[PDB]
């Protein structure tokens, strides 16, 4: 549904994963930062699109980026 | 040397005839614009030096100024009096179609020269008296633009005297100035 | 000028003076002549008569409505309508703009530049509020010396 | 050196070399580098135009009060008729001011450049400092040369007499605006009743 | 008046300008500007069959390249000037 | 006064003291010189 | 790598808040493979409220 993209400006601060309320983001190993980890979005079909990860990203400009695309019953947040 | 002590710019070295360094606004700063400005400053000046005898000598001989000898074309009948004699072919569609043919053939043949120096001073057929093929060449070109800029300032004077004082000509502005010169100046135009 | 009669010879402007005192005179009829609210209306009438005799003596232009109109083109008769108090204004408004600009330069080279804007340093402020008196000589002086404007290489620019 | 305000620090730009320096730049109008070169030239024309101004405002009006010239007042001198038109004399002045000030403009910009004659170049001005055009046309008695301590005193006397004339001429201007009486008569109305002829009484 | 002489002389004046005066000015400009170009290619090169420049209609036998389109262009100005003159005279 | 004058130098107090002086001045201009539509000077 | 620690740099990154702004370098990572090693501290925060950001040496010049 929603497309969440991680860019190489990430410092591995992990707070995009901690702010995620639908378990989209996970921290995979990486070689481009001091923390040696970058975020990724394997369960991007579960993304509501709330951009809590973009609110918690301290990198200017943002490393996690959520693009609101086709919206399904996962990304609409319904219970009915 | 239009201002003693002023630094002349890098694009005005003094080797040009009349290169006095007068460019405060920097219009000739572009090199290819500056080559057109040098062949524009001379056609303008040569038309202006063909205009100052075309204004004063008709006025000094008594056939009116350059405005009242020009208002006949707006009139349906003016008959085109030349030296006090009406020419038979002096109709407005006749003399404009010749001017849009003869001058346009002259200006198109002028623009066809690829050399940027023969566009300035062609010579040859346009110099039959052989002064270009003489001992003095640089000072006569300085004589061209010093006389030319004087007539260019003169024609600017000629035009704005007609706007400020309609119905009068430049020798009639000279005769008005020669009577009481401390009362009738540009301050009559500046201060109404 | 612009089809407007002068207010000293305008019959509509004198009509508005007549119907304004008459409104205030009828307000005075229900008070005692030595009472305290009657002194306020009597001071209002003398304030009105001072106003109408001031508008006619300044060469104001009155239309068909009997109202003074301002000519802001820059007329030699009408300088005090727009040009004279505009130059008085822009001097005062440039004084506000020059002492606020010079305060920000004086606090940008400080230890905590953001605490000097919520808490304005009055000895630093009052020593340049006096200096805003001569500000056209200091604004064009900074313009000619290049200190008024900042070069675009040191200015935060949003991307295309 | 004495200063305009005791107990006040002199500004770093006014260091005391300039004739007439009393450390008086409270609003910082000559702080900038290269600016104090322009403000001395501005002071020198203004002081000399005011001493020319004070000799044409007060001296012919004083001799009118004695009655040996019968010259009109300076604020009504623009209404007086002459052999030339009053509007015409403005533009003839600013064509002559276009020459005299632009020769002065190049001296401030490029010093030592326009001391030579435009026509007969053997005639050269002997002035060395900026703003002091020594020569036969301007200093024929040669009083502008000598020791530097002696030259500083006579340059101090130009501007102290010049700043007084600036205040004088600015005073005559406001006196003729709110009282409409010439300024020698304003002096003679102040030696009769000084406590009743004051700026508050004239508003 | 004189419609048959005013129109003929004014068309012949503009065709004299088109053939002998402004023909190096026109032939240089139709080569410097060239054909109209979209995205680096000609409109006919991009696929428009209706944008092909005609060559049988432009096949001129004049030695200076003065074709029948230039007859229809410079002669059209000679009638525009010629009816400018006739309307101004008849007033 | 190392902190009382710091509070008095804050943004709302200095806006109140300046605009109290500013509106205090412009009212007192509008008493002795009222109905001023044209500057005579 | 990096220009210098404790030096004044100007950011050439277009999408940063501090583009054409004076910043102070506090840390340069000398480990290989790091894309943005130079840590630049700024006197002004961005809209997120932070002043610490990592840039490459290609996106900074000494000023
Ligand atoms: C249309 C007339 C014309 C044109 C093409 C030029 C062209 C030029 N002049 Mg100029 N000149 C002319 C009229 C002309 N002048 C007249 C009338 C004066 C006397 C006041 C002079 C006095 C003058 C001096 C003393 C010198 C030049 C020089 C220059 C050259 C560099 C400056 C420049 O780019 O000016 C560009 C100017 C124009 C394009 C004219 C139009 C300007 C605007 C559009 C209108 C202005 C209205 C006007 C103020 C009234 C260039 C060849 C310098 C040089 O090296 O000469 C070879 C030089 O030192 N000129
Ligand atoms: C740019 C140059 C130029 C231009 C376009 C004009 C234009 C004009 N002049 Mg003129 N003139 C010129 C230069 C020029 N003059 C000079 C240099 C002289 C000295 C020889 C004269 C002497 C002259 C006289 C004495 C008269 C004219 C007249 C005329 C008018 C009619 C000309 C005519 O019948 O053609 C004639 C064409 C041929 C002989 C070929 C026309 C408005 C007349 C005028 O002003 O109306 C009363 C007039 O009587 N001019
Ligand atoms: C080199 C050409 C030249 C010369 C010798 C003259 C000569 C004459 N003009 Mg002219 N004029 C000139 C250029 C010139 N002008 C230009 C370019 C302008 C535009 C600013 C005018 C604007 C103009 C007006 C509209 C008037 C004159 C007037 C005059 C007289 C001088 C009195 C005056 O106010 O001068 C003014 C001269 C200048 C402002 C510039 C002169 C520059 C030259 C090089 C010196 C005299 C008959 C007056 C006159 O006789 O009419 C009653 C008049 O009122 N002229
Ligand atoms: C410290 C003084 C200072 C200076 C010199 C200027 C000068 C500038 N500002 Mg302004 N401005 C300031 C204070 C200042 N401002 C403050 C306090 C605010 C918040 C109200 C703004 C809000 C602001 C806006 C909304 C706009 C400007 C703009 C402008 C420009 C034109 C003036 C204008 O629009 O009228 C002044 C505009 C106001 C809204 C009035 C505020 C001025 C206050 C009263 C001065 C306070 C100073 C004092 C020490 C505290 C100019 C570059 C315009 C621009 O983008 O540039 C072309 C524009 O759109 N400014
Ligand atoms: C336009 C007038 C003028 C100018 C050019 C200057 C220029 C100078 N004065 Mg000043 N001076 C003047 C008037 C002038 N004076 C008068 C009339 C007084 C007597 C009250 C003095 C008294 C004085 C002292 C005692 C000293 C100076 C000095 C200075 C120097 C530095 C300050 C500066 O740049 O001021 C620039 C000033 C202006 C640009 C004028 C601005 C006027 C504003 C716009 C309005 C003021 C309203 C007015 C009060 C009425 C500079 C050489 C110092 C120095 O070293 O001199 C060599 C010095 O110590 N001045
Ligand atoms: C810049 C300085 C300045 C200015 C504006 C003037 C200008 C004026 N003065 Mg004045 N004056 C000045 C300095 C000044 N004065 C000085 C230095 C003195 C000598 C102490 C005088 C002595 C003086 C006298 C004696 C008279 C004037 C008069 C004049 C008027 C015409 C001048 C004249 O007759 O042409 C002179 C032209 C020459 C070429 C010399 C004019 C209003 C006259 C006046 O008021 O009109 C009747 C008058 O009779 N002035
Ligand atoms: C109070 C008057 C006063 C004083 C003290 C001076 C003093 C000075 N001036 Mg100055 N000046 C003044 C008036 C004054 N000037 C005015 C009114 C003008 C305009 C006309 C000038 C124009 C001027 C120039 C442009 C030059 C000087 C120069 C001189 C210097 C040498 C001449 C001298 O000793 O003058 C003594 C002055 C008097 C005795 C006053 C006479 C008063 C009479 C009686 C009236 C000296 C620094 C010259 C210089 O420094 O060159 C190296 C120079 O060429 N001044
Ligand atoms: C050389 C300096 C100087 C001298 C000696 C005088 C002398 C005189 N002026 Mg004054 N005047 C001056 C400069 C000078 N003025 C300045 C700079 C201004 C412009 C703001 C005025 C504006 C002025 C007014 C409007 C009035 C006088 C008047 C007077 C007289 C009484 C003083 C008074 O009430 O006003 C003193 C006013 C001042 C602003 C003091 C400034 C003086 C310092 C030294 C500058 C007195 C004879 C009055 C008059 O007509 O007398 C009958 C009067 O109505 N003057
Ligand atoms: C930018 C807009 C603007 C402008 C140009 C003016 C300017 C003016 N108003 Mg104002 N006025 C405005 C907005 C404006 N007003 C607003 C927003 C209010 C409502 C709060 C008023 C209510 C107001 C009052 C109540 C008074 C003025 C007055 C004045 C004058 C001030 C004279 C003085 O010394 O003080 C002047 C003509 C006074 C005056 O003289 O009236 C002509 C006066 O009576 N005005
Ligand atoms: C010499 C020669 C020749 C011949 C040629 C010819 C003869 C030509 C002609 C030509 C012509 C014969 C042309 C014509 C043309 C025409 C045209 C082209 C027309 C057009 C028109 C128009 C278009 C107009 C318009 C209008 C209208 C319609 C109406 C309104 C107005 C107007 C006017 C605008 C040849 C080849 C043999 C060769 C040799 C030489
Ligand atoms: S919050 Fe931003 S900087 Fe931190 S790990 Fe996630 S994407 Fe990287």
């Amino acid at each position: 549904a929603h497309s969440v993209k991680i860019y190489d400006t990430c410092i591995g601060c992990t707070q995009c994963v901690r702010a995620c309320p639908t378990d989209v983001l996970e921290m995979v190993p990486w070689d481009g930062c001091k923390a040696s980890q970058i975020a990724s979005a394997p369960r991007t079909e579960d993304c509501v699109g709330c951009k809590r990860c973009e609110s918690a990203c301290p990198t200017d400009f943002l490393s996690v980026r959520v693009y609101l695309g086709a919206e399904t019953t996962r990304s609409m947040g319904l219970a009915y | 040397e239009w201002l003693p002590g002023n630094p002349r710019p890098s694009y005005l070295d003094g080797s040009a005839p009349g290169d006095f360094g007068f460019d405060p606004l920097g219009l000739g700063e572009v090199p290819e614009n500056l080559e057109r400005f040098k062949e524009s400053e001379l056609i303008h000046a040569r038309w202006a030096m063909l205009a100052v005898p075309g204004v004063l000598i008709p006025e000094a001989l008594g056939y009116g100024n350059w405005v009242s000898a020009q208002k006949w074309a707006a009139t349906p009948g003016g008959q085109a009096t030349y030296l006090g004699n009406p020419v038979p072919w002096g109709n407005l569609p006749v003399i404009l179609a010749i001017e849009f043919l003869a001058i346009a053939f002259a200006e198109s043949q002028r623009n066809g020269e690829p050399d940027p120096e023969k566009r300035k001073y062609p010579g040859g057929a346009f110099d039959p008296l052989g002064f270009s093929k003489g001992a003095n060449l640089e000072e006569l070109k300085l004589k061209e633009i010093k006389n030319g800029r004087l007539a260019l300032v003169a024609f600017l004077g000629f035009a704005v005297q007609a706007i400020a004082y309609p119905g009068t000509g430049p020798l009639e502005n000279l005769k008005t100035h020669l009577a009481d010169p401390w009362h009738n100046t540009i301050a009559h135009v500046i201060i109404p | 000028v612009a089809g407007l009669t002068p207010c000293k010879e305008s019959k509509g402007f004198a009509k508005r003076q007549k119907q304004e005192i008459k409104k205030l005179e009828g307000r005075l009829k229900l008070y005692a002549p030595d009472s305290a609210p009657a002194l306020a209306i009597n001071a209002t009438i003398e304030k009105t008569k001072r106003r109408f005799e001031f508008y006619g003596n300044q060469g104001l232009l009155c239309g068909t409505d009997g109202l003074p109109h301002l000519i802001v083109d820059g007329d030699q008769a009408h300088l005090g309508e727009f040009v004279y108090p505009g130059l008085v204004f822009l001097y005062i408004a440039g004084w506000i703009g020059w002492v606020g600009r010079a305060y920000l330069i004086d606090v940008r080279t400080s230890k905590k530049p953001t605490e000097k804007e919520i808490i304005i340093d009055v000895p630093l402020a009052l020593r340049i509020m006096s200096k805003g008196l001569t500000w056209p000589v200091a604004a064009i002086g900074e313009l000619r010396s290049g200190k008024l404007v900042e070069k675009s290489s040191n200015i935060t620019v949003s991307p295309r | 050196r004495p200063l305009w305000l005791p107990g006040s620090e002199a500004p770093k730009w006014l260091d005391g070399s300039l004739p007439g320096d009393y450390g008086f730049d409270p609003l910082d109008l000559a702080a900038e580098p290269g600016r104090l070169n322009w403000m001395v030239q501005a002071e020198l024309v203004h002081c000399r135009w005011a001493m020319l101004g004070a000799a044409g405002i007060f001296i012919p009006e004083l001799l009118t009060k004695i009655g040996i010239l019968n010259t009109p007042s300076w604020y009504k001198a623009g209404d007086a008729t002459y052999f030339a038109d009053q509007g015409t004399l403005f533009i003839v002045e600013l064509l002559l001011m276009a020459w005299a000030e632009s020769r002065r403009w190049a001296d401030i910009a490029r010093p030592g450049s326009v001391n030579t004659d435009p026509i007969f170049p053997n005639n050269k001005l002997t002035g060395t400092d900026v703003g002091y055009p020594g020569g036969l046309w301007f200093d024929p008695l040669g009083w502008g040369s000598g020791s530097e301590d002696k030259l500083k005193e006579i340059r101090t006397k130009e501007v102290k007499n010049g700043r007084l004339a600036m205040l004088a001429v600015l005073g005559a201007f406001v006196q003729a605006n709110v009282t409409h009486v010439g300024p020698i008569d304003n002096l003679f109305a102040h030696l009769a009743d000084p406590y009743h002829t004051t700026i508050l009484q004239s508003l | 008046a004189n419609t048959a002489l005013t129109i003929t002389l004014s068309t012949g004046a503009l065709l004299f300008l088109g053939r002998f005066v402004f023909l190096p000015f026109q032939r240089d400009n139709v080569s410097r500007q060239g054909l109209p170009v979209q995205n680096g290619v000609t409109h006919f090169d991009a696929g428009d069959s209706r944008a092909q420049e005609v060559t049988s209609f432009l096949k001129t036998n004049d030695p200076a390249g003065f074709t029948i389109v230039d007859v229809l262009a410079w002669g059209a100005l000679g009638h525009a000037v010629g009816f400018f003159i006739l309307a101004t005279i008849n007033n | 006064m190392q902190d009382v004058k710091t509070y008095l130098s804050t943004a709302p107090v200095l806006a109140t003291l300046w605009f109290g002086f500013l509106a205090g001045l412009l009212i007192e201009i509008n008493r002795f010189f009222p109905d001023a539509l044209v500057l005579p000077l | 790598i990096g220009p210098k620690r404790g030096s004044i740099v100007k950011v050439l990154r277009r999408e940063s808040y501090w583009f054409n702004d004076t910043g102070k370098v506090v840390a340069v990572d000398q480990a290989p493979g790091v894309r943005y090693p130079v840590v630049v501290r700024f006197d002004k925060v961005n809209y997120a409220g932070v002043s610490t950001n990592n840039y490459s040496p290609d996106e900074l010049e000494q000023s």
